[PDB]
DNA sequence: GAAGGGGGGCTATAAAAGGGGGTGGGGGCTCTCTTCCGCATCGC
DNA sequence: GCGATGCGGAAGAGAGTCCCCCACCCCCTTTTATAGCCCCCCTTC
């Protein structure tokens, strides 16, 4: 629980602190969808 | 109450007076300012023009004419040229 | 310039970037050109042109100034910047550009509008190339300049409010005042008494029915002919001060001058001539707090 | 000693005279590639 | 004894995402009429 293991469902609903946690692992996969849009783009054109 | 209306502004008044009660130099008699002058060049060996004018309190033009028959300027290029009471 | 149409008048299609014929709807030319910028102000700015060239600068020239270092290579051999900005600025434009800084700071310290100041800064430029005023003072013709502007739209501030908030005194804003008349071959209507009751019973703080009352007072005995020859300042801070005593909130003759820049005498002798027609002057639906009659006598 | 009063100066108007002074206008964040320096090595 | 030089490592660039002098003009001054305005001193109580 301290680390971030969420025990409950999405139907049950997360606790306060798996919420943040929840939340904490959420925000990297936002920030790798606006890294992912970049690094890769200046693969394709040196690439090309 | 700021910026309130006047006619003249109180320092302005106060210079303006000053001024007139002073009065314009007047341009004294070649003898006298020549003697004059000598005596200051003896304080000084070198005068500045701006400060020369004070201590003859002779209008600037009729002081350099007269300087300029005997006087002579020297040029120093650590600040500028001045003028020489020497009249050699 | 359709050829099947001398002297006919085309039309600019600028969604479709063309001018047509409005007769025969026949394209004549080569595509519109957008004149305007080709970038969007919505990172850095992506603009290649410069800041518009002031309009009100003869011979006004563009210039560019050069940044400050950044590495070792930009400074000498001993701290001082080697690339160090020059002053190209014309004596004229100089003259010219530190009067409108004048101007402006005039205008500031009496809250002038910058409409205001546009017309002054105008007004400074027509005079400063026509050349008449050569020998007086930058000073005193933008203070004489911001006189006439304040006429000119339909605000007029006294010689005393503009001599206020200038170093020059009142004589030679005067002096300057009838000579760029001369110069610009213009004129300024006559001032009247209600050009100034809105500034003076504001600053006084009167309420809308005094200010009514010192705007009909003053205005009636000007035409009733009670003050022939006063200023209308005068008259005005005579009405005020007449209006003022009639009501709740009263002024004192002291404050009255001290805003309209009259002395309290001067205003004693124009009160004086109207007191005797105080009811007559007042407008009929005053809420008098002090009688008519019991007004001060003085 | 506050306040009104009286007298006088200031303001503009022209004009002449002559000179001093005031005013304005010139001038003496990360990765990659290149360059320089110290060292140890041989050579003669 | 007497010089001479290539390579590794460090550093560093470079690209991508004011004070003075010299004309020119104004005011100094005098006279006078005009009148409102305002400073200053006097006087009142
Ligand atoms: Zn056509």
């Amino acid at each position: 629980e301290s680390r971030g293991f969420v025990e409950n469902s999405y139907l049950a609903g997360l606790t306060p602190t798996e919420f943040f946690f929840h939340a904490m692992g959420g925000r990297e996969g936002l920030i790798d969808t606006a890294v992912k849009t970049a690094e890769t783009g200046y693969i394709q054109r040196r690439l090309i | 109450t700021n910026y309130k209306p006047v006619a003249n502004h109180q320092y302005n008044i106060e210079y303006e007076r000053k001024k007139k009660e002073d009065g314009k130099r007047a341009r004294a008699d070649k003898q006298h300012v020549l003697d004059m002058l000598f005596s200051a060049f003896e304080k000084h060996q070198y005068y500045n023009l701006k400060d020369l004018v004070d201590i003859t309190k002779q209008p600037v033009v009729y002081l350099k004419e007269i300087l300029k028959e005997i006087g002579v300027q020297n040029v120093k290029g650590i600040h500028k040229n001045t003028w020489e009471l020497k009249p050699e | 310039t359709c050829p099947n149409h001398p002297d006919a008048i085309l039309v600019e299609d600028y969604r479709a970037g063309d001018m047509i014929c409005p007769e025969c709807g026949l394209v004549v030319g080569d595509r519109v050109i957008d004149v305007g910028s080709e970038w969007r102000t919505f990172t850095k700015d992506p603009s290649r042109v410069g800041d518009s060239q002031n309009p009100l600068l003869s011979d006004g020239d563009l210039s560019t100034m050069i940044g400050k270092g950044t590495g070792a290579a930009s400074f000498d051999e001993f701290g001082n910047s080697k690339y160090q900005n020059r002053r190209t600025m014309s004596s004229s434009d100089r003259a010219m550009m530190n009067a409108f800084k004048e101007i402006t700071t005039m205008a500031d310290r009496i809250n002038l509008p910058r409409n205001i100041v546009d017309r002054t800064n105008n007004l400074f430029k027509q005079v400063y190339e026509q050349k008449s005023l050569k020998g007086r003072a930058n000073d005193a013709i933008a203070s004489a300049c911001l006189y006439i502007a304040c006429r000119q739209e339909g605000v007029p501030r006294t010689f005393k409010e503009i001599c206020a908030v200038s170093r020059i005194s009142k004589k030679e804003i005067g002096r300057c005042f009838k000579l760029i008349l001369k110069a610009l071959e213009t004129s300024v209507d006559l001032i009247t008494t209600g050009d100034f009751m809105s500034r003076f019973c504001s600053n006084l703080c009167l309420p809308k029915q005094v200010q009514m009352a010192a705007t009909h007072i003053a205005r009636k005995a000007v035409e009733l002919d009670l003050v022939p020859g006063r200023s209308p300042i005068s008259v005005a801070a005579a009405a005020i001060y007449m209006a003022s005593q009639a009501s709740a909130e009263k002024r004192t003759q002291k404050e009255i001058g001290d805003i309209a820049g009259v002395a309290d005498v001067t205003i004693r002798q124009s009160y004086r001539l109207i007191y005797p027609r105080a009811p007559d002057l007042f407008p009929t639906d005053f809420k008098f707090d002090t009688p008519v009659d019991k007004l001060p006598q003085l």
